[PDB]
RNA sequence: GACUCGUUCAUACUACAGUGGAUACACCAGAUCCCAUCAGAACUCUGAAGUUAAGCACUGUAAGGCUUGGCUAGUACUGAGGUGGGAGACCGCUCGGGAACACCAGGUGAUGAGUCAG
RNA sequence: AGAACAGAAAUCUCUUGUAGACUAAAAGGGGAAAAGCUUGUUUGAUUUCUAUUUUCAGAACAAGUAGAAAACGUGAAAGCGU
RNA sequence: AAGAUCUCUCAGGAUCGCUGGAGUUGAUUAAUAUAAUUUUACCAGGUAGAGAUAAUGAUUAGAGGACAGGGCCUUGACCUAUUCUCAAACUCCCAAUAGGUAAAAAGGGCGAAAUAACUCAAUUUGUAUUUCACUCAUAUUAAAUAAAAUAACUCCAAGUGGGC
RNA sequence: CGCGGGGUGGAGCAGCCGGUAGCUCGUCGGGCUCAUAACCCGAAGGUCGUCGGUUCAAAUCCGGCCCCCGCAACCA
């Protein structure tokens, strides 16, 4: 059939908390780890994170695949070691959302879900 | 007590419910002339040339219009004498008056009724008259099937 | 002590009540209300009694609670505590002010025209003219004149005696527990 | 709470039919709309220009209170009957549809044989302003080349410069209206790979289109332009919905 | 049949379903150049390989809402009059004007200008 | 509804979100492709003048509104900025 | 007249209001101007009322559901539909009363010609103005009714500013 | 009952001049001494009257209640 499921966005984020030398160097090491400029948190920069995407995604869920219920009800998940990380899944057709000229919702029998997103994990 | 330029306009210059936010272009687009009646009406998102509370749902003559302004000579009636006071207000604030509308239609279906009548050369008299005169007139329901009613007792 | 009422049978001066603006009000006298059966149904009891406003009475706290706790004990004594439920359907919330320029705030009245249920008991066909008893000890510490009433509804629900066992016979009554819903042919099941 | 209840949707207060469509802007185009009101008689046209995901819409329209009265009209699949049968949103299609437009509103105008505007690229003509469009504005925009071209045209649009390239740079404008980079890019696109290159621009080789021709077939269409402009019933509903909650229970 | 500019601004909303894809819309493919970011996600630019799965249109639903109409109710309220009544509080009468919530029944849009394939 | 340290609160993500936030400060009005928030460019918080509106004598002062004559600032332009 | 504004002002003064005189204008053509009046059009409202199942603030009960307390069970909170009584400084809706514009001749119709340094692409493309036209009821008056000019308007001044 | 000043360790003062609450005595653990103190060394201890509010941050600033002291009641 026409349907799909495939990655939108994988993140890197890491509060730190030291608001320095950890977080300064911990930036450039996700950089170096994976190729995209970091941006940064605020206070009440205390925190250091990217967007990861398509191909790269699946590279790093690759190296960090090797609870049940860690899984979003909209199918989306993430772990840590130690340095950590959340990947969301969003199937072709999701560009409606953002789509200028017409933005609009989703079909709720189009969404993602739990048992589509388990399937793949296991796929995997 | 205190007596400053929006002084007691709470109620007054609220929203009406479901009319919230900018309201449509072809508001705006609206045609005026000099010598116009125009009533001042004012929607409560526009800020600027917002006329005091007196003048709202008067009517006056626009007597200048400019670039998004409007004057209007609007009546003021103060202590024992009533005089025009020239009313600056917005293209958001005028609404096209009614009272000349029916002049308007009244004329137009009198011209026509003048030319069919000096066509026909009979006079014709424009007046609107009278309410009261009834004719004779007759009731033709069955004599059983007329409604028959009494007073209503207590509880 | 306090001012001595009697000035306040009659109505007069805007409603008064707690505000954001007033601070510092007294507790009411009457925080008490309804006694009985408290949890039971209307199914479970049968006919209503009702003593009714007929000066143009204010009411104060005390009043409400005197006469309550007095028609109470009498039901209690008289028919027993499960066998009734004696209901407060006024709610005092006004509240009164007074100097020895505004007034300091003073106890708490409900400023109630005429033709309209202050207290009413609730049971069954048995002990309804008791009832009726209890709530005419009860106007002997309400300020000035009331009348009682005892209604042809089932009671605690707007419906007629002789309606509700109608629409109970062809099930379009349903209790949520004292109050019923009259089945209106919509929604899922 | 929930979100949704019924409290909210009796207060809340829907937005404009466009606006939830996505067309208008409102905010922008009562501004495009409203004259100086001692200015009466003269209305403001809109040079529309619309960009979908298959060609370019270009229209002049004239705002009257019971809607947009359209004056002249150029779609980019009329450009087919000027020998253009490929490269429909482009900005050198862009140009064109603009020229068009300007070209077949000026015909209907009759003043076209007062002002034909400019022959090639580097009493007054009629004065007009460009639509929203509802696009982030950029360098090089498709709507600044309809404009452009409509100016080339004949129309008198005022504009800023540095919405074309050179924040003014003529060449790099006249390469963008030609195609030329189109060109440059299927040449280095053929050079790098040339399944990859016929993958990519599978119509413009069934038309069959190179590189080099594309410069020489917009000026010949430019000069070609010049020349030549169900519901159910509530009884229904009943007898349908007693039927339906009976055989439910009948077969459950 | 399809689209663009609109208009009224919920009959146009919201919610869950079902039905539809000649032309069209869209989803979709790519990043050299103009461009834009953390990210071609968006935006910009360039494509046209696939597809109704979505967007979108149409319809359905004891839908919710909105919307008309009845009924609430000549009830509540109220202007004027009265050496009218009532201990007062207040309540009639004469001349007049006259609601709202709930409930019940219907409805769920229409339309200006232009275009493409009929 | 999810994610190392990380817990009731810290950051990040997806879903839902008519404003329940915020609008220097009072309280009340208005405000969702903004009047809020972020960013870019800036100093019109400019010079000169009316008709006026508010208070009201319909004097003053003070606060406004709608324009005009300049010079510019901004935007792709319409425009907007006293 | 005992209202008003400013006042070292509160037993006062000035200036407004109301009053008188004097004049002129209008008037004599049963009218038009005109009007503590309605009519028919046409608006503007959010006080009385009404509401809590529309928001805010309250506020009494049970019922149906998946984080906490007490000792596998129970009590709560919390979600969901209800339920009792409510507000000068709350508002879905919402009066009566009071208020404004309107009912044609120094004007209005539809036409022509003129004028601009305003106006649009465009010397009729509009705008506005002006000159010429053609013509609108009033020979009971483009809704009534009116000891409707006893109307206007100018001048000069008084008394008054503690009222009940 | 009308005005104005004040509530922080067991006790009494600092901070109380917005973020990080100090000092002494008292309390507590160890020394010294026939024995006990005095004396020496080292620690623990603040919930900032209470209910609500501002502000990036409140024990402090902003209110209303609760206590505590200071004024006040004169010409009649």
């Amino acid at each position: 059939v026409m349907r799909e499921i495939k990655v939108n966005k994988l993140v890197l984020n890491i509060c730190v908390g030291e608001s320095g030398d950890r977080l300064t160097r911990a930036a450039r090491v996700l950089e170096q780890l994976t190729e995209q400029k970091p941006i940064f948190g605020k206070c009440r920069k205390i925190s250091c994170f990217v967007t990861v995407r398509g191909k790269k995604a699946l590279e790093i869920l690759e190296k960090g695949l090797k609870r049940r219920k860690n899984f979003s009800d909209t199918g989306n998940f993430g772990f840590g070691i130690g340095m950590d990380f959340y990947v969301h899944l969003s199937r072709s057709g999701y560009r409606v959302t953002r789509r200028t000229r017409r933005r609009s919702k989703i079909s709720k029998t189009h969404k993602v879900t739990k048992e589509d997103a388990m399937k793949w994990f296991q796929t995997k | 007590k205190s007596r400053g330029k929006r002084s007691g306009t709470r109620y007054k210059f609220s929203k009406k419910f479901r009319k919230h936010g900018e309201c449509t272009a072809n508001k705006y687009l609206e045609k005026l002339n000099y010598g116009d009646y125009v009533d001042i009406v004012c929607d409560s998102t526009q800020q600027k040339g917002m006329p005091f509370n007196y003048y709202h749902g008067k009517t006056g003559k626009i007597f200048h219009i400019t670039k998004r302004g409007v004057g209007v000579l609007v009546n003021k009636r103060v202590k024992h004498r009533i005089e025009q006071k020239k009313v600056c207000v917005r293209i958001e604030h005028v609404r096209k008056s009614r009272c000349n509308e029916d002049f308007l239609l009244r004329k137009i279906k009198n011209a026509e009724l003048i030319k069919e009548a000096k066509l026909k050369n009979e006079h014709i008299n424009i007046k609107r008259k009278t309410e009261g005169p009834k004719p004779a007139a007759m009731i033709k329901v069955p004599p059983s099937k007329i409604i028959t009613i009494e007073p209503l007792p207590f509880y | 002590g306090r001012r001595p009422a009697r000035c306040y049978r009659y109505c007069k001066n805007k409603p008064y009540p707690k505000s954001r603006y007033c601070r510092g009000v007294p507790d009411p006298k009457i925080r008490i209300y309804d006694m009985g059966r408290k949890k039971a149904d209307v199914n479970e009891f049968s006919g209503v009694v009702h003593l009714v406003s007929y000066e143009y009475e204010q009411i104060s706290s005390e009043a409400l609670e005197a006469a309550r706790i007095s028609a109470n004990k009498y039901m209690i004594t008289n028919c027993g505590k499960d066998n009734f439920h004696l209901r407060v359907r006024i709610h005092p919330f006004h509240v009164l002010r007074i100097n020895k320029a505004f007034g300091k705030p003073n106890g708490v009245v409900a400023r109630v025209d005429i033709g309209q249920v202050l207290l009413s008991i609730r049971t069954k066909e048995n002990f309804v003219s008791k009832a009726c008893e209890a709530l005419r000890r009860a106007k002997y510490k309400f300020p000035g004149r009331q009348k009682v009433f005892v209604s042809n509804k089932w009671g605690f629900t707007p419906f007629s005696k002789d309606e509700y066992q109608q629409y109970k016979k062809k099930g379009r009554i349903i209790s949520d527990g004292v109050s019923c819903k009259f089945i209106r042919e919509k929604g899922p099941l | 709470k929930v979100v949704k209840n019924k409290a909210y949707f009796k207060r809340y207060q829907v937005k404009y039919r466009r606006r939830r469509e996505g067309k208008t802007d409102y905010r922008a185009r009562k501004a495009l709309i409203l004259q100086d009101k001692n200015k009466y008689n003269a209305q403001k046209l809109r040079f529309v220009v619309r960009k979908t995901n298959s060609q370019v819409i270009c229209q002049i329209a004239c705002a009257h209170i019971e809607g947009d009265k359209i004056l002249a009209e150029a779609k980019s699949k009329e450009l087919i009957r000027y020998g253009i049968p490929v490269g429909l949103k482009n900005y050198a299609a862009a140009y064109a549809t603009g020229l068009l437009c300007a070209r077949r509103f000026l015909k209907s105008l009759n003043l076209d044989t007062q002002f034909l505007g400019v022959e090639k690229v580097t009493r007054k003509p009629i004065k007009a302003f460009l639509d929203v469009g509802i696009t982030r504005t950029t360098t090089g925009n498709r709507v600044f080349a309809a404009l452009k071209g409509a100016c080339d045209g004949g129309l008198n649009i005022p504009h800023g410069n540095n919405r074309f390239p050179g924040s003014f740079n003529p060449e790099q404008l006249r390469k963008n209206i030609l195609g030329i980079h189109v060109a440059e890019y299927m040449k280095t696109l053929q050079e790098e790979d040339n399944d990859k290159y016929k993958t990519h621009f599978n119509d413009y080789l069934k038309n069959n289109i190179g590189a080099d021709d594309i410069e020489q077939m917009y000026l010949n269409a430019h000069e070609k332009i010049r020349q030549n402009p169900k519901k159910l019933n509530a009884k229904l509903r009943k007898k349908r919905v007693k039927e339906k909650l009976a055989l439910y229970v009948e077969l459950q």
